């Protein structure tokens, strides 16, 4: 089963974007559905063999085969259309779906959800939940970035470097420990705010409660 | 397709726009 | 769901539907097929059983059932939808069902019947006009359409499970055909003192209530939660054919529900235009006078039932409707 290899995509709250690539076009429309256009070359123009429209919870997948020439927007669907649900999708479409999944995932990891201003830094929790990327942009120039795996740090001088594992955490210049302490305070806070606002949204029935900016630079 | 790279500069303009309200 | 029995008048009209010679257009150079519903149903059922797929039921849907139940009603005859209650577990069976249907298409031809090589792809690109595969949580069915032109479109739909496509009372009718295909076994034709027992069904509620709605020309539905985009457009077609709501009180609310779900499902005006132009070309191909009356019924409904906060998008769609009128009012 596909569910055993990746999780279903989520396109909620993602800004529209039309990204051309060498073998494909990917588009996040205004409706938040996600479209993937397959591009083939003939003669001297490029066409679109099939279109994969994915719902916002990617649960319902509409896929169609028109013949259309590439354009500024995705082709409109014909009648030769196939409608599938996530768990009955045949292997032939999995690789494409995993392509859209990895794309959405990367966009989420750079699309802010909660911005938070402290007396020393501008925090930014991204949308790639759970274990979302977490940037701490200290005002003095120091940068910090936390992923489920690596943790990137930069210093004013530009000594850009990275770290692995919890082996070196304690043994470090206590100034950098100060930066990490403030960043973990911010992370706990931002996750708490996300959780409580989400819960009220669970009750609520209207317009989104995210993105959200908190505080201000003095 | 599972070879494709898609992280080029138009996406960089998109990301700039994302962080501009900050 | 209730159960009723077509009287002799009705059974006769069903027989006329089943023995009516329907022409099927052939996109391209391919000749026009002179088929018949009895023949297609028989061939398809026979080859499905032979191929190992049980066919529990065969039913007649669409406006055809309504034309059977009430002679020369307001609804016309362009629709001829068949439903084959068939189990569809894996995609293998879905592909077999496509191969079987294209093969049974090959079986009706006036001379080149011996062409035992004409392949399923040239047949799809020559005889099939609409193809629809659905295999989701609840919904699970396949649909093959036949050519739409100087004749009537014959639509074969294979339902494993369906989220009960509920609609207006006037098109929720299904007729279980088994009794009439089996009945001919008799050596003589069906007469008034000697007819088969045919059974009608209603896909939601009391069958006798829908029948009453159809005789008195009433508009009604009971599952508005599960209404999607095209309900409003169907509703306006009922309006242009002089059908009235069952109670003027609740229809202002039904109208608001259809309008909101319409804007939720067609937010981009370009998609709206496509949807409308194709709806118009489907239901009013040649009823020229009917088109303007329809467009103005729609405009009236949109204007009265679009909530105030969406007035802006209202004007945009009203303008689309207006532009369509300037075209329907000259040619």
């Amino acid at each position: 089963t596909l569910r055993s290899i990746t999780s279903p995509l989520v396109a909620h709250r993602l800004k529209p974007i039309r990204q051309k690539t060498k073998k494909a076009v990917v588009s996040i429309l205004d409706s938040e559905e996600v479209c993937v256009e397959l591009v083939k070359e003939y003669a001297s123009q490029e066409y679109v063999k099939e279109v994969l429209q994915i719902s916002s919870d990617g649960n319902t997948i509409t896929i169609y085969y028109p013949n259309f020439p590439l354009a500024d927007r995705p082709p409109s669907p014909t009648d030769n259309i196939s409608r599938y649900s996530f768990d009955n999708l045949p292997e032939k479409y999995w690789r494409k779906y995993q392509y859209a999944s990895r794309f959405v995932q990367l966009v989420r990891s750079k699309s802010p959800k909660i911005t938070y201003f402290t007396r020393y830094a501008k925090c930014i929790l991204m949308e790639n939940s759970p274990g979302a990327d977490f940037e701490v942009w200290f005002y003095d120039g120091v940068k910090i970035h936390k992923t489920e795996d690596f943790i990137q740090v930069i210093e004013k001088t530009g000594k850009s470097y990275t770290l692995k594992s919890e082996s070196e955490v304690n043994s470090l210049k206590e100034e950098i420990k100060m930066y990490m302490d403030h960043a973990n305070e911010g992370h706990r806070i931002c996750l708490a705010l996300e959780s409580i606002i989400s819960e009220e949204e669970r009750k609520t029935r209207s317009a989104p409660f995210f993105p959200i900016i908190i505080g201000r630079k003095p | 397709i599972d070879d494709e790279m898609f992280y080029d500069d138009h996406l960089e303009a998109y990301f700039e726009q994302l962080a501009i309200p900050g | 769901m209730a159960f009723s029995v077509l009287n002799w008048d009705q059974v006769s009209r069903l027989h006329e539907v089943l023995t009516e010679v329907v022409p099927i257009h052939g996109r391209g150079n391919f000749p026009t097929l002179e088929i018949t519903l009895k023949d297609i149903v028989q061939t398809v059922r026979s080859r499905l059983e032979e191929a190992g797929i049980k066919v529990h039921d065969v039913r007649l849907n669409g406006s055809a059932a309504g034309h059977v139940l009430v002679k020369d009603n307001g609804l016309g005859c362009k629709d001829l939808d068949l439903i084959f209650h068939v189990a569809l577990p894996t995609e293998a069976e879905f592909q077999l069902v496509r191969d079987v249907v294209l093969c049974s298409l090959l079986n009706f031809l006036p001379e080149g019947v011996n062409k035992l090589k004409i392949s399923p792809v040239t047949l799809k690109e020559a005889y099939v006009q609409k193809l629809v595969k659905v295999c989701t949580d609840t919904d699970r069915w396949s649909l093959i359409s036949l050519s739409n032109k100087n004749g009537k479109n014959v639509e074969l739909k294979f339902v494993d499970s369906i989220r009960r496509q509920f609609e207006f009372s006037v098109d929720s009718f299904q007729i279980i055909l088994d009794s009439l295909l089996f009945f001919y076994c008799s050596n003589n034709p069906i007469s008034e003192h000697f007819h088969p027992t045919v059974i009608g069904e209603s896909m939601y509620g009391d069958f006798e209530e829908a029948f009453d709605h159809l005789q008195n020309r009433l508009i009604a539905t009971k599952n508005p939660e599960e209404i999607r985009g095209g309900g409003l457009l169907k509703y306006s077609n009922l309006l242009v054919r002089d059908f009235r709501p069952t109670d003027q009180e609740e229809i202002k609310t039904l109208e608001r529900y259809m309008c909101s779900r319409f804007f939720i499902d067609f937010p981009d005006i370009l998609e709206q235009q496509r949807k409308l132009e194709t709806y118009l070309q489907n239901h009013f191909a040649e009823e020229e006078r009917s088109k303007y009356d329809y467009l103005m019924i729609l405009r009236r409904v949109v204007n009265e039932s679009t909530v105030c906060l969406m007035g802006h998008e209202r004007r945009q769609t009203l303008n689309l409707i207006s532009l369509l009128a300037l075209r329907v009012l000259a040619e």
